[PDB]
């Protein structure tokens, strides 16, 4: 998946 | 009958031994005649190495014999002592004692002698000597002690492995046509290198190039999502003196804004300057990380950092690559930090036909000139790092740093290590500072005070890492390294290096  | 009385018969010399220096004397043999029937007057007899010695028995019923050859008792330890007396009547008695000694005709001679050198022996027994015909006699340990013509004993001492399970106390027995012996013992004793002081020095070149301001641009990049570059505002990066796309940004935003980087130049610090051999800040680069949406980001992307040497102008470019690693964001924050790793790129110039290289070091925590520097800087999601991005200009093709070489085991201004009897002298331990001990530094870098030394167990060694500005008058450094020899006896010294500028 989702946020990096 | 008559009656017998008691015949004693006194020590043989006080120790009741006969030694060597006795034997080539006269000993007084004396005892006591008392009881029964023995009156003073009467006759004592005695065989004592088939001679026979007479005398009479005095008042206190002693009886002595003025004068025995040491030789004749060293030939006969024991023997009978007959006294012949009568009682009033006319009848005649023996009374008869018996002595018994010891002969021991040795005679030790102690040294304690440093191996591998040779000894003239004092203080021997007395009556010492070898052999008619005799000038050396060899040691159990393969050692000599030899007659001189000055009529000195000089012991050749061997070398001893004095570390093993073997003793190293030689010895060596002289024995003589007379009976008497010598035993010489000779305690070995261990020998040492020494280790000598060591100078060596290095002058690390100044120089001052004249510059221009610089110019930083984002030209490429791979992969991410809603990637742009542009000059600084002063909401995004803030601001700059030039028109160059200091700025890049990408992701598509989780939560607020892109994530990126942003560079700006050191023009106003410089003063248009760069020096020789000296960290230098080329500018401040800041990692903005935000969440974006796995898969937007970029995994690498390159800055150049233009500008112009003043000789005429020739402008130089310096490539910068960085590769990103936006992390899969999870509860640990350590672990979803962003990481950024510069690589270790360079550009040659020339200035008057003098070659010279810019090199990347990498990022250096802003305030912190003397902090560490560091090619992987780690940022937490909603934050952003700053880091002065830090190159250095040296001489040539920047292959390598100013260096000297040398061998701690040469004269190096204070004469040669001694290496001692035994040899096998190896570089066991090395360290900066004032004390070593045998340990794990000798073949490997270790860090000094303005550079590194590796130094070898064959003495060999190689030391600047420091920038000029970092340099003061005099600097010195200092590493003391310990050798030793084959059965581990130890020396230290130290190796200075005299660090100067030009
Ligand atoms: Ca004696
Ligand atoms: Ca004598
Ligand atoms: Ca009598
Ligand atoms: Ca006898
Ligand atoms: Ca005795
Ligand atoms: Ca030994
Ligand atoms: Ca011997
Ligand atoms: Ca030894
Ligand atoms: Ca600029
Ligand atoms: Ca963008
Ligand atoms: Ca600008
Ligand atoms: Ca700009
Ligand atoms: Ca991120
Ligand atoms: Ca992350
Ligand atoms: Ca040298
Ligand atoms: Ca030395
Ligand atoms: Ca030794």
């Amino acid at each position: 998946g989702y946020t990096s | 009958e008559a009656t017998a009385g008691t015949v004693t018969v006194n020590a043989i010399t006080s120790d009741d031994t006969i030694d060597g220096i006795e034997l080539g004397q006269t000993i007084s043999i004396s005892g006591k005649a008392v009881g029964g029937d023995i009156s003073v007057g009467d006759v004592v007899k005695m065989t004592i190495n088939n001679t026979e010695y007479s005398t009479t028995v005095k008042a206190g019923g002693i009886w002595m014999i003025a004068g025995v050859l040491g030789s004749d008792l060293a030939a006969d330890s024991e023997f009978d002592v007959v006294v012949t007396s009568s009682d009033a009547a006319g009848n005649k008695v023996q009374s008869i004692g018996t002595s018994t000694h010891s002969v021991d005709l040795s005679a030790e001679a102690n040294f304690s002698l440093a191996e591998g050198q040779q000894h003239v022996l004092t203080n021997l027994p007395e009556g010492f000597g070898f052999p008619d015909g005799t000038t050396e006699v060899v040691t159990n340990f393969g050692g000599t002690i030899t007659l001189g013509d000055d009529g000195e004993y000089r012991y050749d001492a061997p070398v001893r492995d004095h570390g093993d399970a073997v003793s190293d106390k030689d010895s060596v027995t002289v024995t003589l046509e007379d009976g008497r012996t010598f035993t010489v013992n000779l305690d070995i004793q261990d020998s040492a290198p020494v280790a000598v002081d060591d100078q060596d020095s290095i002058v690390v070149q100044h120089e001052e190039f004249e510059v221009s301001e610089i110019a930083a641009s984002w030209v490429s990049y791979t992969h991410g999502e809603s990637v742009t570059t542009f000059d600084g505002t002063s909401d995004l990066g803030g601001v700059d003196n030039d028109s160059a796309k200091d700025q890049i940004r990408w992701g598509n935003p989780a939560e607020s804004k892109q994530s990126g980087y942003g560079f700006i130049d050191n023009d106003s610090n410089l003063e248009g300057r760069f020096d020789l051999n000296q960290d230098i800040s080329v500018g401040t680069f800041t990692h903005y990380n935000y969440p974006v949406y796995s898969g937007g980001a970029i995994t690498s992307a390159e800055m150049s950092v233009e500008f112009s040497v003043l000789d005429v102008s020739t402008p130089v470019t310096l490539t910068v690559n960085f590769d990103h690693n936006e992390t899969p964001n999870t509860n640990d924050v350590n672990a979803s930090r962003d990481i950024v790793t510069v690589q270790n790129t360079h550009v040659t110039f020339e200035r008057d036909g003098d070659i010279y290289t810019v090199q990347i070091v990498g990022f250096r925590e802003v305030g912190n000139p003397d902090g560490e520097v560091v090619t992987s800087i780690y940022t937490n999601e909603n934050a952003a790092t700053s880091y002065e991005l830090v190159v250095r200009v040296v001489e040539g093709d920047g292959y390598s740093l100013p260096s000297t070489e040398g061998n701690i085991f040469d004269d190096n201004g204070l004469g040669a290590d001694s290496l001692g009897a035994d040899g096998s002298v190896t570089v066991v331990g090395v360290a900066v500072g004032a004390i070593v001990s045998s340990n794990e530094s000798v073949g490997h870098s270790i860090e000094g005070q303005y550079g590194n030394l590796v130094l070898n167990s064959d003495g060999s060694y190689v030391y600047v890492t420091a920038s000029v500005s970092d340099i003061p008058a005099g600097a010195t450094e200092s590493f003391a390294y310990l050798i030793q020899d084959q059965d581990g006896s130890t020396s230290s010294a130290n190796l200075s290096i005299n660090v100067g500028t030009n």
